[PDB]
């Protein structure tokens, strides 16, 4: 009954059941970006040599160029039977405030940890700006997660790559302690009592973070049937309005404005929640966050279920046997050059006894001079001179490093190209945009355009809050995935040039070079093509 | 010889007690410095007098407390081998039988506490099968002493039999010879009813411990005895040092026989109804918690006597039994038999108090920790595992930290049948 003990039961669970997967990631990430000879017996006994000579790198830095060269976004696109505009304000929102550092950087994170581990992910959140918000004051924004394989962790009832089944999902949180400071007084919390939380760490890993915190955020996705209120828009029709979203808020001011009630319907809908949890206590119990969608997006590589476990794999988890061996090879290769006696010649002291300084290496004499004999024997015994053996590589060090090396070669193959690593990111650009889309009409103000403009139904309550009016006529347009633009002007000239590209020298080609001169940017020169663009559209009607 | 992976499961166990009694966590960082042990006060009773002339009468304040405090941890150590593919299988099913056995320990402990300090005894010359609706007259002797006593039972209470009782008590009903519904359920199923004689949970719990017989005999208090209640008191040092209420040490004439969870009685004193002080017709029982020296020991509810003269009139609000003891009165002792005990409570009576142990700190490094989700209960340990200088071998570590402690011993009880002999 306890809201700790079932939190704590939830993440357990999903914690032991993505035990093996978690683990074979952080192996691959450890061996793709510190060290390939990660084991943790070494710093106990001699040292001997343990090179590494990588040849799995060039493969991923190929595979992490190819995939950056063919960018990737969403593409609102209207539904069938809508609007032919009704994805524009949608698209410009999405645009403007997904044209930042953050998001291209959080992708591109995700996308290397796809790559090299397995599994990556990124979180969208909302803010509060004042100098140039998107809507309505506040900016929606993607940010990184870096190590998702241990650092986030699903529902494990969940049969879907991009995670749209999954009732909760549980972040971890690692800051420094001014970081904590920095995170108590942004969410209010007691910065004096120091959070704990779950961050186990390889024995491989030899190094110490130290004065850090852990926290954990345990969103949940509960779907219920609320009330619905039916009004009469003061100018026309009937808007749809949440019972939630205006309860107290405007629901008198809504009559004061003049919207006269019709009914009251119960819609089912499915509302996010946020807990803040470390392994002792619950920091803030439930709070309501925007949204319908969990905001974590998962990107995966290559993903699956075996026996109703999941397995995910990137690209270094099959070459890591090869590369070890290798590894090994080569440095018992090493060995073997540096700890072994020369080749030199084999003598008896007698044999050289008064001679000595003739053979240490000098060249100020012709010729060596041996002893001949010996006043017991009579004559020295004669045997042929003999010469330490010159080092050699064994023919099994040599075929089995030529093996290892074409092993890896044939094995560190994605695909024949990058199609399927490409697609998994179109399917995870493609939550991302559901789960914008809900949050934008949670907290944005978007406009809705009758065939009579645009317009924008708000109004402002006792305490100087505007509460946003989103009719139920939300959901009018899609997703799609097409080429990333930083700006509704450069998606129209690039849409303006593909039709360019296409249409034969007659009427609609002058047509189409009026339009491109007419959505160009603006100097003076361009300004005067504008201008004369202008114009002559204008006076062709 | 082909080992085949094909696991014959053997055992099936159930945790009722321990799932159902409320957990308690404390804040770490003040129960680090406070000994592990925190202070609770109890609901305040009043004094009152009627007159008119009330000069140089009033009375103080007084708010009793009790203390709960935590035990040691309940480990599962035990050493994990690579290279030998009997400690490969065999790992990954010791983690879930370390799971279930801590829980079965922990429902243990919940178990035997609440049998050794359920102050309430219901005892009786003889089984359950002896005569008809026996099982239900079981029940409504303890529902009916808690009533008397007039304790708190918003929260809730539940009445626990063992399997040979909950099985007498089937049989009493099947045997009626008239089938409606109560009939039939116990006839498809050995169930009695899920609420039986007032108590909102009767269920069967088969970790019920036994009550040995008590070989104590001819024992007499040993000199008048006044207890009074009280919230602090000086130490050598002129320090304050809290009390607990739920304790009272007598002076015997011999402790010989006697152990912890003994259910006495002194001749002669009675039950009050506590908010009311109108005394009841019942033997006031209590229940021996340490055997200390051997003319001393500690019994679990406070006699506080209603007509003692040296009690403070807010202490005498106290007062929960009408006569105090009397130098020579005899001690009688009610667990006379070997009888598996049958426990009821108010579901407030039992917490858990729990702790957690961080071993996932910076200075724990080298060692890999994780939460562990005891199951049934409701309660969070550690699972560390750490490896070995050398020879590819480890060691794992399944702990957790708990206590169980009883803050309303007057409202635990125990049930003891044929009490003859």
């Amino acid at each position: 009954e306890n809201r700790l003990e079932s939190i704590l039961s939830r993440f357990d669970a999903d914690w032991t059941a993505s035990d093996e997967a978690r683990r074979e990631a952080k192996n691959d990430l450890f061996f793709s970006r510190v060290s390939q000879w990660d084991d943790w017996l070494s710093q106990y006994t001699t040292l001997q040599y343990r090179g590494q000579f990588d040849v799995v790198r060039p493969v991923v830095r190929k595979l992490v160029s190819e995939m950056r060269q063919n960018p990737i976004d969403v593409l609102y696109r209207p539904k069938d039977g809508a609007r032919p505009d009704a994805a524009d304000v949608l698209m410009g929102m999405y645009r403007t405030d997904m044209r930042h550092n953050t998001a291209k950087i959080a992708v591109n994170i995700a996308v290397r940890e796809q790559i090299e581990a397995g599994v990556g992910a990124w979180r969208l959140v909302t803010d509060y700006e004042d100098q140039s918000p998107t809507s309505n004051n506040q900016v929606i924004r993607r940010e990184p997660i870096h190590s998702a394989c241990s650092h986030v962790i699903w529902d494990s009832n969940s049969k879907l790559m991009d995670k749209s089944d999954a009732r909760h999902c549980t972040v971890i949180h690692s800051m420094s302690q001014n970081g904590w400071e920095d995170f108590a007084e942004k969410y209010d919390l007691d910065a004096d009592d120091i959070p704990s939380f779950q961050n186990p760490n390889d024995w491989v890993f030899p190094w110490l973070t130290q004065d850090t915190i852990q926290i954990a955020e345990f969103y949940e996705v509960v779907e219920k049937k609320e009330t619905a209120f039916i009004y009469q828009d003061p100018v026309t029709g009937e808007p749809v309005s949440y019972f939630k979203r205006d309860i107290k808020d405007v629901i008198d001011d809504l009559a004061d404005s003049g919207f006269i009630k019709i009914a009251e319907r119960q819609i089912k809908r499915r509302r996010v929640y946020k807990s803040i949890i470390t392994c002792t206590a619950v920091l803030k119990d439930k709070q309501l966050i925007a949204g319908e969608h969990i905001p974590i997006v998962p990107v995966f590589g290559e993903w699956g279920f075996v026996e109703d476990k999941e397995v995910y794999e990137g690209v270094v988890r099959l070459t890591k046997d090869g590369q070890r061996l290798r590894n090994m090879i080569m440095s018992f290769n090493a060995d073997i050059v540096a700890r072994t006696p020369k080749k030199k010649p084999f003598f008896w002291p007698e044999q050289i006894a008064g001679f000595e300084h003739m053979y240490d290496g000098n060249d100020d004499y012709p010729y060596y001079l041996l002893n001949r004999t010996d006043e017991n024997s009579g004559d020295l015994p004669t045997q042929p001179l003999a010469y330490y053996e010159n080092p050699e590589v064994p023919q099994a060090n040599a075929y089995m490093l030529e093996a290892a090396t074409s092993a890896v070669k044939e094995v560190a193959t994605l695909g024949v190209e990058t199609y399927v690593f490409q697609d998994n990111l179109a399917t995870a650009m493609r939550r991302d945009g559901e789960i914008y889309q809900s949050i934008v009409n949670d907290i944005y103000d978007v406009p809705r355009n009758v065939t009579i403009l645009m317009a924008e139904v708000v109004d402002l309550a006792t305490g100087e809050k505007q509460v946003l009016n989103d009719i139920r006529g939300r959901y009018e347009c899609y997703t799609d995935v097409g080429p990333s633009f930083q700006s509704m002007k450069q998606q129209n000239r690039a849409e303006i040039l593909e039709l360019l590209g296409k249409t034969p020298q007659g009427t609609p080609e002058y047509q189409l070079l009026l339009l491109q001169y007419f959505t160009l940017l603006d100097g003076k020169g361009v300004e005067m093509m504008r201008d004369y663009a202008n114009k002559q559209l204008i006076q062709m009607g | 010889t082909l080992a085949v992976d094909e696991i014959i499961e053997t055992i099936s166990a159930i945790t009722p007690m321990a799932q159902k009694a409320k957990k308690y966590t404390p804040p770490a960082a003040s129960m680090q410095r406070s000994s592990n042990t925190i202070w609770m006060p109890v609901e305040q009773e009043s004094p009152t007098q009627e007159g008119w002339d009330l000069t140089d009468k009033a009375t103080g304040l007084l708010e009793l407390n009790v203390a709960v405090n935590m035990g040691e941890p309940d480990n599962d150590f035990f050493q994990l081998r690579a290279d030998d593919l009997r400690d490969e299988t065999a790992y990954r099913r010791r983690i879930q039988s370390a799971a279930r056995k801590l829980a079965n320990n922990v429902e243990l402990k919940v178990a035997n506490m609440a049998a050794e300090m359920g102050s309430l005894v219901i005892t009786s010359p003889d089984a359950i099968g002896t005569n008809t609706a026996d099982a239900w007259n079981f029940v409504a002797d303890a529902e009916e002493i808690m009533f008397s006593r007039e304790l708190n039972r918003d929260m809730g209470t539940s009445y626990f039999f063992n399997p040979q009782d909950y099985k007498k008590a089937g049989y009493d009903l099947t045997k009626r010879d008239i089938f409606g519904r109560i009939p039939e359920e116990a006839y498809r199923d050995g169930t009695i009813q899920r609420q039986v004689a007032g108590f909102d949970d009767v269920l069967r719990s088969p970790k019920l411990p036994v009550l040995t017989k008590s070989t104590a005999t001819g024992i007499t208090v040993s000199g008048a005895q006044s207890f009074k209640p009280v919230a602090w008191q000086l130490d050598n040092d002129g320090n304050k040092v809290n009390v607990d209420n739920r304790f009272a040490t007598v002076t015997l004439s011999a402790t010989t026989g006697m152990k912890r969870g003994d259910k006495i009685s002194f001749a002669g004193v009675k039950f009050l109804g506590q908010m009311a002080k109108n005394v009841l017709a019942q033997d006031a029982t209590f229940s021996v918690v340490r055997v200390v020296d051997g003319t001393h020991v500690e019994i679990t509810p406070k006699p506080v006597a209603l007509d003692d003269v040296s009690l403070s009139p807010e202490q005498r609000a106290y007062a929960n039994v009408n006569t105090s003891l009397a130098d020579a009165m005899a001690v009688n002792i009610l667990n006379v038999k070997d009888a598996r005990t049958n426990v009821f409570w108010a579901d407030d009576a039992i917490r858990i108090v729990s702790q957690p142990i961080p071993a996932n700190h910076e200075l724990f490094a080298g060692m890999k920790t994780t939460s562990f989700s005891i199951p049934d209960v409701g309660l969070n340990g550690i699972f560390a595992t750490q490896g070995d200088i050398s020879t590819l071998s480890g060691l794992c570590r399944i702990a957790l930290w708990y206590g169980v402690n009883a803050t309303r011993p007057e409202a635990i009880g125990v049930g003891l049948p044929g009490q003859t002999a």
